[PDB]
């Protein structure tokens, strides 16, 4: 069906900026809320960070991330963004999206980084 | 004819095996000496210590130079004959599966050969036929329980591809597996995952979760899950060192030394004797000794009394056996079923309990059966 | 003197041995096979099923109308010097007490006869004084662990009518016990009550709660207490059809036929292996290896190789013995610690820690000394 | 010490009467109050009744007796009386005391039966 993710947002910013990523799903069947965000630095041990599942009532964030990260479902256009706000500078990892069709699927081009 | 003292020669090496199956039977069920779970540390230690050192002491003892070929492959030729049958039927009707390939490839041509085979025919037609029943246990160790062990795994990486790629997996390149899962048959969470590339290509991920493709990458799946299942394996290891030693012990004439050969012989003393105690510890476990039904259990003792002994009658007669060579093949295939089939499909769930009636009532009517051949071929 | 060849005989018979004691060690200390539940499920196999018909084997092939005599009066007198030395001791010390002269007369004077002691005297000194061993192991299960039961026994009741009956027991008629109790040793409630007469008499029943005497009365509670603990124990089975067979079939000449005596030598081919595959569970299962300090636990090996063997080599050249029969005694009074001594003293509380070093810390130092009075009395 | 025990109190008696059993205890080292009372018929499996426990502050009374069979301590002759109330005819067995003074003592004197 010629899969293919969309992402984009990447770029340098100061501690105290203000970014808005970006998942454009196109080319799938019949999809489910299930799409994700999380880091991973050049160690181990990666960690998850929003979700914006079924009905959009419950979010799971994680603890330092609560109350500051702005996530939003736009069904139309099949892009899910994650507003970042107060940009702490331990961001230099990479972020992409999970989109979930009953296997997680994913991408890997961002330039997230904080300074 | 047979004689009457030959009658007393079979009982001599048969009525000792039921004896150590009654007691066990009976100090669980009668009397209550083992709790369930006291009797769950027995079965551990057949199936790891005592077993796979029983299997040693027969293989290191074989001649592999003077082997039996005419009657060696009137054995591989039963299981190439029921093979393409049903090759022949879930290809060609409509409402064939391959958990029935399975299932009726080990009721119809695998018997329990090891404990019940060897001193059963050894006391009916003499020492040289229990020299042929460990030539046979060769061939199942080695071949016939490895080709078994690649269906349980390609039936498990078909599943969990065609639920989780239903209209996307024409496109997948590679599959890697984590070394924590070991078996990937629904009992872990089993999260996959993919990797889009630039072109519609895709790098599938096995993970391990917390709270068609094409046929070059379908065999390298395998190749992994297979591997990984055949080094935690201990009757692996018994048919890896057990062929090793003898064929190099048959050629130089070297005698292994009395220091290793009584290290390994006393507990291999205990195969034959606790093999059988923990044979009826099973049956008393379960709830009932026949556990699916009365048609599913007839239907268990069919394939494997009258199917297995009706197609090494033809695949024995077009070889060129006869005289005893012939009626030694007809009545080996005759035995119950062996216990490693049982093993297999209690894990992946394909039909564990038409495979443990013909385990447990195999061997209740196994001797009247066996003695039904042998007084007929005799005649 | 010995030669060489002689260090590899017994070599071939004793590292066989601890072969099967560090695999079961191994397979719970270091690679967690077994949990401590089924660990649990195996010491129940060995102590009712695999030993008591390893012990059949050996009494049933003696032949007890041609005994040595005088060899089995060195080993008779051995065991009245010890106790006769214990009598002098809490009848005239002030600090005398019957937990002692238990504890010390099963560790100076009742070894590992039956599993350690026949191999390694047959290796050693050959198949004669393997044949001398077996009317050993006779003269344990059916008189020195029989005395041994009236003395936990005499123990066990005389606390129960000296905390009970502190002032009145003088005037005790008769005392019964109902048969739901089978061991008084405060594990159970254990309610008393008497029935006062009409002439200061009483009756004293002791029963089952639910949320000095005259010896005429003494030695009627002991024999009712030791016969309900003398028919539920499996030596006492295979001591009791072990004797009375071999006094029949060594004299009409009467041999046992194939399918009882191979049904027998199904399990009994498994005693040899288990039970050492069972002493190196049990430590496993133990914190520590000494587990009583340092100072208790070389009074524990000192009593058994040393005070052991100095009092058999003065019963035994105050008979009449030289030669050969000289060091085959003084060998097996070197051997380490049996088994039922610490079964009893388990259960009764009387030491299980001095008892329970010199079973397991005997073992593994066993080796060395008796290969180091097979050196100087060689000279 | 010629211990002896001495029970008291039985009659026959019809159903709605009073009776005053009596247990003089004599001959004794040092006694603790845990005096009982209890039936016995000609079949099995019989039944406790009272209690003249420690400091008389409860007494293990059963059900169908709770607050009708009045127990008394008397230290000063040695000797507990049970007061039956209301007595139901199914009192035809044998009643006794069981001084404890660490194994229990009792006799067997008595002429309890109501009519
Ligand atoms: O009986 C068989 O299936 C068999 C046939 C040929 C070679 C080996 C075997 C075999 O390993 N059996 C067993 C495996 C584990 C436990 C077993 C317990 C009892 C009997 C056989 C057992
Ligand atoms: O070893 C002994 O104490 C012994 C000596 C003479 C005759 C019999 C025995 C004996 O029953 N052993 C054992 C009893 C129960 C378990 C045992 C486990 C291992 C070894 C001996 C055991």
């Amino acid at each position: 069906s010629q899969v293919q993710l969309v992402e984009s947002g990447g770029g340098l910013v100061q501690a105290g900026g203000s970014l808005r990523l970006s998942c454009a799903a196109s080319g799938f069947p019949v999809n489910i809320s299930w799409m994700e965000w999380y880091r991973q630095v050049p160690g181990k041990e990666r960690e998850w960070v929003a979700a914006i599942q079924s009905t959009g009532s419950y979010t799971w964030y994680a603890d330092s991330v609560k109350g500051r990260f702005t996530i939003s479902r736009d069904n139309a256009k099949n892009t899910v963004y994650l507003q970042m706000n107060s940009l702490k500078p331990e961001d230099t990892a990479v972020y992409y999206c999970r989109v979930k069709v009953g296997a997680y699927y994913r991408g890997q081009g961002t330039q997230v980084t904080v300074s | 004819m047979i004689t009457a003292a030959d009658f007393y020669h079979v009982m001599t090496a048969m009525v000792p095996l039921y004896v150590a199956m009654i007691l066990a039977y009976g100090s669980v069920k009668w009397w209550k000496i083992f709790t369930p779970d006291q009797c769950s540390g027995i079965n551990r230690f057949v199936a790891l210590f005592a077993v796979p050192l029983l299997s040693f002491h027969f293989i290191a003892a074989n001649n592999p130079y003077a082997m039996n070929l005419r009657f060696l492959a009137a054995d591989s030729l039963q299981k190439v004959i029921v093979l393409s049958l049903l090759f022949l039927w879930c290809k060609l009707s409509r409402n064939g599966s391959l958990d029935w390939t399975i299932t009726l490839f080990s009721l119809s041509t695998l018997p329990n050969t090891l404990v019940m085979g060897i001193p059963l025919l050894k006391g009916m037609y003499g020492n040289f036929s229990g020299d042929l029943m460990v030539q046979i246990v060769v061939l199942q160790c080695i071949i016939w329980y490895t080709l078994m062990l690649f269906l349980f795994e390609y039936r498990g990486a078909k599943l969990l591809i065609s639920e989780q790629f239903p209209d996307t997996a024409g496109s997948i390149v590679s599959i890697h597996v984590d070394s924590d899962i070991m078996s990937l048959d629904g009992r872990q969470p089993l999260e996959t995952e993919a990797e889009i590339k630039e072109d519609g290509k895709l790098h599938v991920t096995v993970r391990r979760s917390n709270a068609m493709p094409p046929t070059s990458v379908m065999t390298r799946l395998i190749l992994i899950m297979v591997w990984r299942k055949l080094i935690r394996n201990p009757n692996s290891y018994s048919s890896l060192f057990g062929i090793t030693w003898s064929l190099i012990s048959f050629k130089w004439n070297i005698e292994m030394p009395a220091l290793i050969a009584k290290s390994i012989s006393i507990l291999s003393d205990a195969g034959l004797g606790m093999a059988m105690f923990s044979l009826g510890l099973f049956m008393a476990l379960n709830p009932r000794i026949i556990a699916c039904g009365n048609r599913r259990a007839a239907f268990a003792a069919a394939m494997r009394f009258v199917v297995g002994p009706a197609v090494m009658l033809v695949a024995s007669y077009a070889v060129g056996l006869r005289g005893v060579l012939l009626h030694v093949a007809i009545i080996q295939a005759a035995l119950p079923q062996g216990i490693v089939p049982f093993v297999f499909a209690k894990e992946y769930n394909v039909h564990p309990d038409i495979l443990s009636t013909a385990v447990i009532f195999g061997m209740l009517i196994a001797l009247p059966i066996t003695l039904l051949y042998y007084i007929l071929l005799g005649l």
